[PDB]
């Protein structure tokens, strides 16, 4: 020559108890484990824990473009030895995890992982001479910066100097900030505040608003984690993200038919958006107040008589403009469950293209080249190999596909920070006189320069002696409690700040 | 189940009439009953207060007149946007002082609930200098 | 029959002998900060652990601010740095 | 199955409003009805 073929995958998946998988010649999974010391370097015990023909029950690996999260369950035996003592009987010990995978089919395909797990207040070991273990996964820059919460003030520092002066990890990996140059623009004042949140979540948030990219990457030969922060996707990424294996074909070969399970959609391009009319309720702005927001895209119809208003907080400050955003529409998402790592296709998350020659997907007839944006790896040790190795593996892989034309960065959930309070003086000069003991002086342009209350005073105000909207760009000088800086403070802490005139006042 | 809403901020003027005079440029006037009608600070003044010149509990049902940024209405606005609002007298004051809110000042207004507006801060002045603060040091009121 | 000391009749009554966390050797520094103009002492001081023989990390800080209101700023809410303990779960089929 | 315009434009796009008219008969010696519009 359809239940003869439809039930055939069931007894195939029932024979996954003991693994009966075509066309895998051999699949082994390796885990190295190292300790990480007091000062973030490496030690020895093959001089480690290393893994083989598995003790492992079940490991779970997902990938974003930036992160790796999941679980690990393996076995050891038995009590008692120093090789197993000091690692997993103490929390907060950082642990490198080096995972390599070969897949022999007439060729081999590799995937390699470097991840850090450590944790407070939770270690998990189950028993009944046989011991279980559990370990969570994080990519290295996350898990180290997760348990790190400082808050201080910086002056005249570009952003990449802030990250390179909080990063103390050189026997582990590096981060490469030499291509962005949005982050190398110097800001006159800087307010780090990990009040109730994570510095890693601070690290994403200001990286979010500049609208940059992150990429996680490992050398397969040999392991070096190296991030990248790029404003675009260029040739200078793809000089580095060429996959270091071969038989690297594209275009969805007809050997994929033997390896799928489910071909699942999430949303697609619509033709119906909701209007989003901006509103800035502001007496004394002599323009339109209602204007529309702007879509990135066209050929999409609006609805009728349904609005999404977008107000703004109107404080005493001279009201600025305009936080130019878009109206974020949908994309094109395909989940693909398959039983093996696919033959003849590049299942490595590059920021490249993958052509669409055919229509065996749900897909769309219009859409050209695509790319990959996730993985999942539920691995299960087979039931048979969990008997003799208990007396003396399965695979399931998904993928996230998006449109290459709809390429955008991806960011995880985090916390927007919370405010906090600071008390401070006002001074003007330093060697201040005595008949000039208590005067007042206003400063121009983030510099100690005598400004005026003139000169700003927009065209309804030239002039009586009356300020409307209590204008910004007039600065005070404020001494701080000095201990909110770095220890390398070759500075005098003076934060310039704008003015509420209406503190010691009336309107009179 | 649903969501109880959250507050938000609105900035607005004060006017009294429309074709306002020039010796009547900056005065103050209080309005009665959700209508443009000259009220008094008398007449409300419950029975412990008739009378010295002292308001306890800063009574409601005394209304200001406040122009809004006009674009917070429908497109069918055959109206002039003037939300009447109650009074904090204690803004430009002490317990000694009495400076009522004149016209043509710009004012923070929360909307604390459905049909509860209040007045918090002031965003304007009428007396500053325009010189470099090495030649003048002005400290003053203005009056009437 | 109130004995102690884990008699050898317990072997007939266990199912699983499960750990939760233990004493580490690695704590995170927690440097106190009171941002206060006109306190003429140190503003940064460390917090104090209850215990010793535990190594710190390096170049990782947990700041601990304080709300600074108009009040004469007091001191110091003398707390500790709460470490881990030693936890054993013991599933058994009878009262031991 | 794949592919036809009757199934194309409905369920391959979000934010398309969709009326759902559900009717139920229940024959027992009589019938009882319930009807839904959603």
């Amino acid at each position: 020559i359809n239940k003869t073929i439809i039930k055939q995958l069931n007894k195939l998946r029932s024979s996954l108890s003991r693994g009966y998988n075509n066309v895998l010649q051999k699949q082994e999974i390796t885990i190295n484990i190292k300790p990480i010391n007091k000062n973030f370097e490496l030690e020895d015990i093959h001089n480690s824990l290393t893994l083989k023909n598995p003790h492992i029950e079940k490991l779970e690996v997902c990938e974003n473009i930036y992160g790796i999260n999941g679980w690990l369950t393996f076995d050891l035996a038995y009590i008692n030895n120093h090789k197993d003592f000091n690692f997993l009987l103490s929390p907060n010990q950082p642990i490198l995890l080096d995972i390599q995978i070969n897949d022999s089919f007439h060729h081999k395909r590799t995937t390699r992982f470097i991840a850090i797990g450590f944790n407070s207040n939770s270690i998990d070991i189950h028993e009944n001479g046989v011991k279980k273990f559990k370990i969570q996964f994080h990519d290295p820059l996350k898990a180290l910066w997760t348990k790190h919460k400082p808050s201080y003030i910086a002056l005249n520092k570009s952003l990449d100097d802030i990250f390179k002066d909080n990063f103390f990890f050189d026997s582990l990996f590096s981060l490469d900030t030499n291509k962005s140059n949005n982050l190398k623009i110097r800001i006159p004042q800087a307010f780090i505040s990990t009040v109730n949140r994570n510095f890693y979540d601070f690290f994403i948030q200001q990286l979010e608003q500049n609208k940059c990219y992150l990429k996680y990457f490992c050398d397969k030969k040999s392991g070096k984690v190296s991030y990248h922060v790029v404003d675009q996707v260029d040739n200078d990424l793809q000089r580095n993200i060429v996959n270091s294996d071969e038989d690297l074909k594209d275009k969805l070969s007809p050997y994929d038919i033997s390896c799928f399970k489910k071909q699942i959609l999430i949303s697609n391009k619509s033709n119906f958006y909701v209007k989003e009319k901006n509103i800035c309720p502001d007496v004394t702005l002599n323009t339109q107040r209602k204007e529309d927001r702007k879509i990135s895209d066209t050929l999409v119809k609006p609805f009728s008589s349904i609005l999404k208003d977008n107000l703004q907080s109107v404080e005493y400050i001279q009201s600025n403009n305009d936080d130019k955003q878009e109206i974020i529409t949908t994309g094109f998402e395909i989940l693909l469950t398959s039983r093996n790592t696919l033959p003849f296709l590049d299942t490595e998350i590059t920021l490249s293209k993958l052509d669409n020659d055919q229509n065996y997907l749900l897909g769309a007839t219009d859409i050209k080249s695509l790319y990959i944006s996730q993985r999942k790896l539920l691995f299960k040790r087979s039931k048979y190999c969990s008997k003799q190795l208990y007396e003396n593996h399965d695979n399931s892989i998904t993928y996230k596909i998006k449109d290459y034309s709809n390429l955008t960065p991806e960011y995880p959930k985090y916390k927007s920070f919370s405010n906090f309070y600071i008390n401070g003086r006002i001074t003007i000069g330093e060697n201040v006189n005595n008949d000039s003991k208590k005067a007042y002086k206003f400063f121009k342009n983030h510099k100690p320069e005598e400004s005026s209350i003139a000169e700003f005073q927009e065209n309804g105000e030239k002039g009586t002696s009356a300020i409307l909207n209590s204008k910004a760009d007039i600065l005070y000088a404020i001494e701080i409690a000095k201990e909110m800086l770095s220890d390398k403070s070759s500075d005098k802490p003076i934060i310039y700040l704008p003015l509420k005139v209406n503190i010691n006042s009336a309107n009179n | 189940k649903y969501k109880s809403f959250s507050n938000f901020y609105i900035n607005g003027r004060i006017t009294i009439g429309e074709n306002v005079n020039n010796d009547s440029k900056k005065a103050y006037k209080f309005f009665k009953n959700h209508k443009p009608e000259e009220s008094s600070i008398a007449e409300f003044q419950e029975n412990g207060e008739k009378g010295t010149s002292a308001i306890l509990n800063s009574k409601a049902d005394i209304l200001y007149a406040i122009e809004i940024a006009k674009e917070m209405l429908s497109d069918k606005s055959s109206d002039k946007p003037i939300i009447y609002l109650p009074l904090k007298v204690n803004i430009n004051s002490a317990n000694n002082q009495f400076i009522p809110l004149r016209n043509d000042d710009i004012i923070l207004i929360e909307i604390q609930s459905f049909t509860k507006g209040e007045i918090i801060e002031l965003i304007s002045n009428s007396a500053i200098s325009t010189k470099k603060a090495q030649q003048q040091l002005l400290q003053r009121q203005l009056l009437g």
